[PDB]
RNA sequence: GUGAAUUACUUAAUCAAUGAAGCGGAAUUUCUAGCGUUAAAGUUUCGCGAACUGAUCCGCGUUGA
RNA sequence: GAGUUCAGCGGCUGAAUCCGGUGCGCUCUCGACGGCCCUUGAAAAUCCAACGGAAGUG
RNA sequence: GGACAUGGGUUAGUCGAUCCUAAGAGAUAGGGAAGCUCCGUAUGAAAGGCACGAUUUUUCGUGCCUAUCGAAAGGGAAUCCGGUUAAUAUUCCGGAACCAGAAGGUGGAAUCAACACGGCAACGUAAAUGAAGUUGGAGACGUCGGCGGGAGCCCUGG
């Protein structure tokens, strides 16, 4: 149950390795395409810049753009954290017939990055939006 | 106050981050 | 203020050279020009046959001349274009030039006009 | 050393300025080898059917020079 | 007549055959991360030093001033395993791999790699199996008093290191070698000294032993501390020969 | 039938590596080749890089860039169970200085 | 049993004496033997060179330091103990 | 060569280390084979602008025997 | 279309170059392993990749 | 006749040298020595770079950190076939390739969500910017013993 939506979890396999992503929906049952416990999972692929005092409102914002990613990773293969993310706006957005179309899943890439874009400006989840080094 | 100004202190004992650039003058090979 | 335990010489301006006077009165003219490059064109039955077939003349060439100073000597010579060069220093310490005409031109007239058949 | 299988491609090779010649092959086991040579590689195209190769050889342009059987 | 092969080993072909050698072993340069506390570094590899009986240690610090990272060889201790982390320094803990300066440490702690004098690197206990163990401590002339291999007491500074823990590859001289092939091997990675022609099997030209209608010596083997090089042959300055039956 | 160097070095060496071929004709003659190419290998655990070609040193400059590396954090200089190991070591080894800061801060 | 008593000194034959073969046997089967590994717990470290003992487990591949012949000495151990001992106290 | 009532001192010379990296004074980082650099916050002036502190001052004899 | 073999003509013209099996075989190489060592078995030039994020009608 | 005399003959971007470093030689800094020269090779050396800036009192400020020689058997960019000569050929000729470097051009992709997507994953894709600094890898390695695969030769059925 520690596999719940709205938990930050690590992804360890696959091209967004090491990318902090939050749980958007737990199918820890199984699916017939993916006979695994699966959980969809949106997260950040380019974090946001370092910003300073200093800088100027064109470089905040420019700095500032998220560019996100949604993708369905195996339970093995995320490591869930004490973290939490509270996912408004991005309750119901993510179904197996969003991923079918992209349609659906480039809104939902483009929902997804504007979420995050303004929770990042109200500067909540800073740990979520900072890069882990390794 | 813009709250993506956040503080990253160093902290510069014995094995933590990289000593700052000092005044070395005394320990210079003249 | 040093932040580094080292002590590097700093550097300092370096005039460049402004002679008084010129050390030679008169510069040398070139001292391998095209006339000093091809000395004279081999005649034997090998390089004869090479102009037949090959479309290939052959030069007595000076030692230090390379394959491009023997192309522009060619070329201002007999304005003739080569298309290749290959040299070699026969076992006498003399280098011979096999230069390869272009298709547009054939080394027999070359030859003629030269006058060496 | 260039197999191609498509007859336009072949012929806007042929088009290109990079051709200089193109070369006619007519093998016992009754397949035409049409062979262009262009500036870097050598386009080949095999064909099994004698009219295709007829049209396909009208259909190379005129200023390009086509050689028979060597 | 000749100078003696004891006189020709002033270099040339007895040199040490160092091509194949995997660094020098060597502690850390006392600095004052090492000085003031303690400094951690990763074992990224336990190799073979051609020519030494003891493994050497490849362990990666980082540097406290620069973006980098420092690499020391060091002379392994038993139990010492790759991804281990070793702490040099005044705190460090007394734990086998640290270092740690002697005046830091109890009476009766078994230490390798000792310094002699504080900041050359290493000098006392570092042959495989060897130790050196901690006498005794004299705090107000700021001394330390150990005991070496060879049971020689020595008085060091008391801000000299010691890896804690005995030398990694002890009991090498246990087994015998079985044969000359293995005596040429041993020595190949090492000087020019094998095999040893005895002076008695020379000539009176080639050694002072050498000479006469049979293999003897001829005169006392035991020569003076002041003999010339080339009369310094045999038991130089002996106190006292002999088996103690 | 017999073969002989093509080049002027005798003595087979490393770099006076040989094929025989069959020759259009009928031939029998050497061929000088050179050395096998060898896969990346794992900075951490050593271990053969999976995803690209085995080749010298300088022909690595002819290929794509993808084709030099794998599309992962640290793809193409270190394995997926390296990279792995270094993903969760570091947020472990984080989280444990957060616990630490927060024990001794009060 | 195909040899009664030389054991694995079978291979130097009948040179080198019977007492400076035995010896060599004692140490050589501890030298050849497999260890288990401290870190893994499988029967997988063998000797590599004098000193260095490599553990060939999947997923373990640790390398150690130990004795020349066998991978724990008793002076080692010795060591270990009264160094834990003194820490302790201190 | 300098002192003190037998001893001290170090600038002569000797030695040893280094990348001559933190010396002498005062004021007041340890359950893990990970990454650690191109200062950011704070405080004043005119956008990764400057300046001050972040990173205390003093002495200067590179340190150690 | 080359090389090779063969049949003809006075340089030219005809054919054929095909279909398969085998191995404690030799030569070289390659792959996966095994044993040996108080012996553990070069360097550098060169080339690549990664962490990092300077910077940025065109 | 390898004798004697007269002539002719050796063609390379791809084969070597050249480049790299090995053991080792070796100038410079310095110190010896009456000297010839000796020792020395990052040593008791001021041993050389790099970027910012309306241009800075139109007299420049601010930061950032090792020679050379030495291998035609070591390391290493890239060439094959057929043919030709009285004698040369991986060099010439015919055909067919390859590597390194340089410049702009055509076509395609990414881009105002600046720096592509897919797969649970191992990873794939015709593309898919990345300074300084750091780090990893290839180059890059003993020996013997069988076992498996391949190529050439050998054997063999039409």
């Amino acid at each position: 149950k520690i596999l719940k939506p709205g938990k930050v979890a690590l992804i360890t396999r696959g091209r967004f390795a090491g990318k902090k992503v939050v749980i958007l929906q737990a199918i820890d049952q199984g699916s017939k395409s993916h006979p695994f416990g699966h959980a969809v999972v949106a997260g950040v692929e380019r974090y946001p810049l370092k910003v300073t005092k200093s800088m100027g409102a064109k470089r905040i914002a420019r700095r500032s753009r998220v560019k996100p990613f949604i993708k369905v990773v195996n339970y093995n293969h995320l490591m869930p954290t004490r973290y939490a993310l509270e996912l408004d706006n991005l309750k119901g957005l993510i179904t197996a017939d969003t991923f079918k179309e992209p349609t659906q899943r480039s809104a939902a890439r483009k929902t997804v990055k504007k979420t995050f874009e303004e929770k990042y400006q109200s500067g909540k989840s800073a740990w979520f939006f900072t890069p882990l080094r390794f | 106050k813009n709250p993506l100004f956040v503080s990253r202190p160093r902290s510069f004992g014995i094995g933590q981050d990289i000593q700052p650039k000092r005044d070395l003058s005394r320990f210079v090979k003249w | 203020v040093r932040t580094s335990t080292t002590f590097r010489r700093p550097k300092t301006l370096q005039l460049s050279r402004k002679p008084k006077y010129a050390r030679k009165s008169v510069a040398h003219a070139p001292r391998l020009d095209e006339y000093k490059i091809i000395v004279n064109p081999i005649n034997s039955e090998s390089a004869m046959k090479k102009i037949e077939d090959d479309n290939t003349l052959v030069f007595h060439v000076h030692l230090k001349a390379n394959k491009f100073t023997i192309k522009e000597a060619v070329r201002k010579l007999y304005s003739v274009e080569p298309v290749k060069i290959n040299t070699l220093i026969r076992p006498n310490g003399t280098k011979k030039a096999f230069v390869k005409l272009s298709a547009d031109a054939d080394a027999l007239d070359v030859a003629n006009r030269i006058g060496f058949l | 050393p260039r197999q191609i299988s498509d007859i336009k491609q072949f012929l806007e090779i042929a088009r290109r300025k990079d051709a200089t010649s193109a070369r006619i092959k007519k093998n016992t086991n009754k397949d035409v080898k049409f062979k262009l040579r262009c500036s870097k590689y050598l386009y080949t195209l095999v064909v099994a059917d004698a009219k295709k190769a007829e049209k396909l050889r009208q259909s190379l342009p005129p200023d390009l020079t086509v050689t028979e059987v060597g | 007549g000749r100078v003696i092969r004891a006189q020709r080993k002033s270099g040339g072909i007895f040199q040490a055959h160092t091509r194949l050698r995997k660094g020098a072993a060597q502690l850390r340069t006392l600095d004052f991360a090492e000085r003031h506390g303690y400094i951690r570094g990763v074992v990224q590899k336990i190799i073979h030093d051609p020519g030494r009986g003891a493994p050497l240690a490849k362990v990666a610090f980082r540097n406290p001033y620069h973006y980098r990272t420092d690499v020391e060889t060091f002379v392994a201790t038993e139990g010492m395993y790759t991804g281990q982390f070793v702490y040099c320094g005044k705190n460090a803990a007394l734990t086998v791999g640290n270092v740690l300066p002697v005046g830091e440490m109890p009476e009766g702690t078994i230490i390798s790699n000792v310094e002699e004098k504080a900041g050359d690197r290493g000098a006392l206990g570092r042959s495989s199996g060897n130790y050196v163990i901690i006498v005794g401590h004299d705090v107000d002339t700021g001394k330390t008093r150990v005991k070496l291999p060879s049971g020689a007491k020595k008085v060091v500074p008391s801000s000299a290191r010691g890896v804690v823990g005995i030398v990694a590859g002890g009991g090498r001289i246990d087994k015998p070698l079985l044969k000359a092939g293995r005596a040429f091997h041993k020595y190949r990675v090492k000087r020019n000294c094998w095999p040893r022609t005895r002076g008695v099997a020379m000539n009176p030209v080639d050694h002072p032993h050498g000479g006469g209608n049979h293999q003897h010596v001829g005169h006392s083997t035991t020569v003076p501390r002041q003999s010339a090089p080339g009369q310094k042959v045999g038991l130089i300055a002996a106190r006292r020969t002999g088996l103690l039956r | 039938q017999r073969v002989t160097y093509r080049r002027r070095l005798a003595y087979n060496t490393r770099s006076n590596r040989t094929r025989i071929i069959k020759t259009p004709g009928n031939n029998i003659r050497y061929l000088h080749i050179k050395k096998l190419g060898t896969i990346p290998r794992c900075g951490d655990t050593g271990v053969p890089l999976q995803g690209i070609p085995a080749l010298r040193p300088r022909e690595f400059a002819r290929l794509s860039h993808n084709k030099k590396t794998v599309q992962r954090a640290y793809g193409g200089c270190l394995s997926a169970n390296a990279v792995k190991d270094r993903i969760v070591r570091a947020f472990l080894i984080e989280e444990q200085k957060i616990v630490k800061q927060k024990l001794k801060q009060l | 049993k195909r040899t009664k008593k030389v054991g694995v000194t079978g291979k130097y034959g009948v040179r080198y004496g019977a007492s400076l073969r035995r010896d060599v046997r004692k140490i050589e089967v501890q030298q050849h033997s497999r260890y288990q590994c401290p870190f893994c717990g499988r029967n997988t470290v063998k000797r590599t060179a004098a000193g260095i003992w490599c553990c060939n487990g999947k997923g373990c591949k640790k390398v150690l330091a130990g004795g020349a012949w066998t991978v724990t000495t008793a002076a080692a151990t010795s060591a270990r103990s009264t160094i834990r001992r003194l820490r302790e106290m201190v």
